[PDB]
């Protein structure tokens, strides 16, 4: 329930629970898989 | 015709046959088993030596005298050196196991005497100094030959009054733990399956003991009149459901 | 903005009550349970376990020796043990059975004493335990004592004998803590036939006694035990 | 529920009062088993001897003390009470821990409520507010050295700040690194010859700090803070025999030399009433 | 509900005005009986004479004092009154005892309200604020020696802290041993020939005890707690008559000798209005 | 947090009032009734039973 | 609504609306009409 | 009514109403029956 | 007005508890969000890139 | 959600353990890449390291 007319007032937010690191850990242009060698 | 009476564990390439037993005891109602994918934590395949591990190994065997005061053995201490059970547990990090324990004493219809068996899950033992005095690493690792509550005080070592369970618990309320007596006059042997229990999936076998096993005169030795005054109590231990996991080198272990 | 009015009790802190409080630890994740064995829910299923019973009392130094109630051959028509049965006192005190009644103002039940026979095999004996309600003295010979609640016990094959003190009361709750209005009576022992040894065989032989509670019993309005103080914190 | 059915005479071949208790087992033996009952019921669950209800009320844990005074010259804050601090632990106290080392392994949510009272001992004018602030300062984070260090800044710890006088409360999952805690441990933290033995070594838990924000007054107040414990939720594995001898050190089972006999010498004979 | 019926003249046989009284019974007589009457209704339905209701609200049942000083070098704290301690009872005031005995057996829950207020008789430089602690200290368990004992851990002991000057209320469910509690008890706890006589050995209730948590100030600080006792859920069974003489004691029927003549003597006549 | 205002009155004690209270002890178990002759539900029950009256008051 | 989970914690309890004073007004054995004699 | 997110902030469990002795009282491998002899 | 009882804890201020509050500033806009590439939700995304470790420490 | 899938003795052609970090990437690997493992799951979701968990006190 909120109390309040404005939405800062609410309480924190609930957990993003969206969790994708490939942008920062596979940034490459070509797609790398593992298992295939890394350069051909 | 089947009693209570006789019984016979074959476990591994060894059995053994009791044809005086007072049925058998099961810690806690659960039966050893391995440790399954839900608990498990840590991500190695584990070993299962099976039927090398797993079979009865006869510790040295303790007599029992008028002036006895009790023994305690610690698990699974007192196999660090019973063949390959002891090599895997100095080659891997963590192991875990369950016991069967076998307990023999045999006399005459002449004798009494009462020995209670128990097996106390953490049996973290006192140290006789007081205060906050530990109680070093050695004494607690006795190895097949235990403790020998009527040996003297030692230094580091921990407090030996059975009156009180080497922790300041009283002797009669060791009931509460799986037990199971020796009455001379009925039974001749005590039989207890152990389950693994801890507060982790596995361990290491090395700095932690999981269960101590105490061997008790209550009723003392009375023999037959110009009887010789004593008889040999014998232990007879094998490991079940025995894992190993995380292979290496090989532990160092103090003294 | 609501009105309100607060009441009496208001600001309190009273140790026993049970409310909802803030996380300190918003959003941590504990360790998953595994299994372990032997999970206790109820003191009640603990009490009903069998323990020892130091009836033997005498000595003068805590020693395993009150645990053995001696026995002696040819005997005819005497008294082997006695005890009244404020189960918060005196022998019962140290048992677990007493030991967790202290945690509990008022007990109600029925109890179980049983005696496991030591001496030889070959040996053999005749004893008659009693229980006396409340309301008589502690019987002074058997013929006093076999008026009551009693088993005529046969030491045989079977070791152990299993006598309940069954619940014989006006009040259907007495104290743990010595109370006389509330008390429970007696528990005697005493030779029928007599011990008798085999030849070549001598000397004493000795019961083990254990106490544990019926299916029956009852424990409620909990408080502090007198069985634990200090004087200073400890420290590690 | 029947607390006993009726029963009348018997003369049979099946005796239940006959045992062996060699076997381990207390055999379910009822007062209709051997003498003649009548039927009555139980009226009663054991709701009150649920290990929840039993180790679930606050119990006193901790006593501690720290005091508002001018910190001018002091070299040691910690030594001058000008911010205590406190081992976490459960056992400094013993009414709470005998009652928890009737069970081996235990797992609770812990609910804290901290009081804090002020004393004047020594001529003041008045009575001043002083603001508590409790810190919990785990194991790897920087611990207080001054009444006024940046880790008073507790910008990733959690902090209350309460009222002398007034209470705080606050809940705390179960922090145990393994399943359960535990409340006994046979074991060293390594093979090592000389290592500590007990559990000391297994509940590391960290501390907790205690602080006045206030700075000083003219007089100097004594503030003592008491922290209770309740546990909720709780779960306990494998009973043990209850605590017989005294206490002598947090964690360790040791008890003193020449204590003194537990058990009551009667007054009289083993036949005596 | 008709109070009254319309009833007019009678010339009957049937004389419902005379009885015999030795037969033990009251016959319901009415005034349509005997006069002639005319209709009129009841308005009322007797709410308040409900015994929930006659029992039902706050009584002060207790008055007792500790104080907050130095217990430097105090033999014997509870005589110091550095901790007092009170023995559980409900008729050590006597407004609420004479309405209990108007009946037998009684059974209820007891809500209790406890008001704690504080004077500084002698120069104090401010009024300190003190919080109370009330244990339940049920017989069986260790009673407090000093106003610092392990005892006030109260680790499985119900107990409530408050602030002097505010109030503390909690309820207790019904705690007897019995099915009620006894007003009255014509007997002994046992067949002895010098044991007490009455009640004192069945409300075998324990005591309740009370101290400062607060170390001292410079002054002394006198600390008054007043208990109120209210009954809820009430049973009440076999009426009495009510008490005529004064009180003496708690838990005997015992009056004062020489008391006086408690039916008020006429000034005239019986003859006289 | 919701909003709150709080009116005269607050925190006073009127022994007459009847609110609820935590109980101190959690989960008691009280003893069984048994059946009593007698129960008396309303003092208008009682006083319809006569009594003597000490009319000759001139002792 | 109850706030507290014990049945002691909740307030007083609701007029009894019993009332039967025979057992105090008339307990005798046989029973006695108005009007009829009291002893025949 | 929760009004608290997390679970540790809940009031006290309710009762277990489990109770189960036997592997206290009762741990034999072989199953004993009351009244049956106890060793055969 | 409706009868309440205040707990313990009452007024204390708690680094890590999550209510609600008035907004000082009411009715205010803020300004749109733009798209910005990299956002990161939990730290257990960004451990798993690796990172160099000063191994040679001797100097 | 498994934290450790079973995985047993390989002899391939395929090395998912050789890699070329001046790509910039940090390859994906897990400990069934190059040990026998055995099936565990996780148990945990990653809530108190959500960076709102992580600013929010
Ligand atoms: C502000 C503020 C202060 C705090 C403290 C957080 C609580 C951390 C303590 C965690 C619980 O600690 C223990 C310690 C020991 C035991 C225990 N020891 C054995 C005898 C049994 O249990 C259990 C919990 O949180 N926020
Ligand atoms: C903190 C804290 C303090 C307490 C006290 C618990 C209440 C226990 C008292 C139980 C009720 O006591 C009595 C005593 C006497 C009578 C009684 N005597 C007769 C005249 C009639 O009733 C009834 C209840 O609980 N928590």
């Amino acid at each position: 329930i909120n109390y309040y007319k404005d939405a800062a007032s609410t309480s924190s937010a609930g957990q993003s629970l969206s969790m994708d690191p490939s942008k920062f850990t596979e940034p490459v242009k070509d797609l790398m898989l593992k298992g295939a060698p890394a350069l051909n | 015709g089947y009693s209570d009476r006789v019984q016979q564990i074959t476990l591994g390439n060894s059995t053994i046959t009791t044809q005086e037993a007072a049925n058998a005891v099961v810690c806690y109602a659960e039966w050893p088993e391995y440790l399954p994918d839900v608990d498990a934590s840590d991500v190695n395949k584990t070993s299962k030596p099976d039927t090398s591990v797993c079979r009865f190994y006869t510790l040295d065997s303790k007599t029992w005298t008028t002036g006895s005061k009790g023994w305690c053995w610690k698990l699974p201490d007192a196999l660090k050196d019973m063949g390959v059970f002891g090599q895997n547990m100095f080659f891997h990090s963590l192991g875990r196991s369950g016991y069967t324990v076998h307990v023999q004493c045999n006399a005459t219809k002449f004798h009494s005497g009462c020995l209670l068996v128990v097996v106390i899950p953490e049996h973290q033992l006192a140290s006789h100094e007081g205060g906050n005095v530990s109680v070093k690493y050695t004494f607690t690792h006795p190895g097949e030959r235990g403790i020998d509550l009527s040996s003297a005080n030692e230094v580091g070592g921990p407090v030996k009054d059975v009156l009180y369970n080497m922790n300041g618990t009283l002797l009669g309320n060791l009931l509460i733990f799986p037990h199971q007596f020796i009455n001379l006059r009925t039974n001749n042997t005590a039989t207890i399956v152990i389950p693994y229990i801890n507060s982790v999936p596995i361990d290491s076998m090395t700095r932690h003991n999981n269960v101590s096993l105490m061997v008790i005169p209550i009723a003392p030795l009375t023999v037959p009149t110009g009887a010789t005054p004593s008889l040999p109590i014998t232990v007879t231990i094998a490991p079940m459901c025995t894992e190993f996991s995380g292979i290496r080198s090989k532990s160092i272990v103090p003294q | 903005g609501l009105p309100t009015t607060t009441l009496p009790g208001s600001g309190q802190f009273l140790t026993t009550d049970d409310r909802q409080s803030p996380s300190a630890l918003p959003n941590y994740e504990p360790t998953p349970r595994i299994h372990i064995p032997g999970k206790v829910h109820n003191l009640l299923e603990i009490i009903q376990v069998d323990t020892l019973i130091p009836m033997n009392n005498t000595h003068t130094k805590d020693e395993v020796n009150s645990y053995l109630i001696p026995l002696n051959a040819n005997r005819q028509n005497e008294q082997v043990f006695g005890t009244n049965l404020f189960i918060g006192d005196g022998v019962f005190k140290t048992t677990l059975l007493g030991e967790i009644v202290q945690y509990y103002t008022h007990w109600s039940g029925s109890l179980r004493f049983s005696l496991m026979y030591t001496g030889p095999a070959l040996s053999s004996a005749k004893l008659i335990l009693a229980y006396t309600p409340p309301g008589a003295r502690g019987p002074q010979d058997r013929r006093e004592a076999m008026l009551g609640t009693h088993v005529v016990w046969d030491i045989g094959l079977q070791s152990t004998i299993v006598m309940t003190i069954p619940w014989t009361s006006g009040v259907q709750f007495r104290y743990t803590d010595p109370d006389t209005y509330t008390s429970a009576g007696f528990l005697s022992c005493w030779y029928q036939t007599s011990l008798i040894l085999p030849p070549e065989t001598t000397g004493q032989v000795y019961l083990l006694s254990f106490i544990s509670a019926c299916p029956d019993f009852k424990l409620r309005l909990m408080k502090d035990t007198q069985t634990i103080s200090q004087t200073v914190a400890l420290t590690e | 529920t029947v607390a006993s059915i009726s029963s009348g005479p018997k003369h049979t071949q099946k005796v239940p009062i006959l045992t062996a208790n060699e076997t381990g087992a207390t055999m379910p033996v009822l007062p209709s088993d051997s003498i003649e009952t009548r039927t009555t019921y139980m009226h009663f669950n054991g709701s009150e001897t649920d290990v929840e209800c039993f180790l679930g009320r606050a119990a006193c844990v901790h006593v501690t003390e720290i005091q508002n005074k001018d910190a001018t010259g002091i070299d040691n804050h910690r030594e001058a009470k000008l911010f205590n601090d406190w081992k976490i632990s459960l056992s400094s106290l013993v009414q709470l821990r005998k009652k928890l080392e009737l069970f081996t392994y235990v797992r609770f949510d812990s609910e804290y409520t901290i009081l804090a009272t002020a004393s004047q001992p020594d001529s003041a004018n008045y009575s001043s507010n002083l603001v508590v602030q409790a810190m919990y300062v785990p194991p790897g984070a920087p611990n207080p050295k001054e009444w006024d260090d940046y880790t008073w800044q507790s910008a990733s710890n959690p902090s209350v700040f309460f009222k002398v006088g007034d209470t705080s409360r606050f809940s705390v999952p179960y922090v145990g690194l393994a399943s359960a805690y535990n409340c006994f441990y046979d074991g060293y933290s390594h093979d090592d010859a000389e290592t500590q033995y007990g559990i000391t070594v297994l509940n590391h838990m960290g501390s907790m700090a205690f602080r006045i924000v206030n700075e000083h007054d003219e007089h100097k107040t004594l503030v003592k803070i008491r922290v209770y414990h309740r546990a909720k939720h709780v779960e306990a594995w494998i009973p043990r025999a209850p605590r017989a001898l005294p206490y002598t050190s947090i964690g360790r089972t040791n008890y003193p030399k020449n204590t003194e006999p537990v058990i009551k010498k009667r007054k009289g004979d083993i036949k005596s009433y």
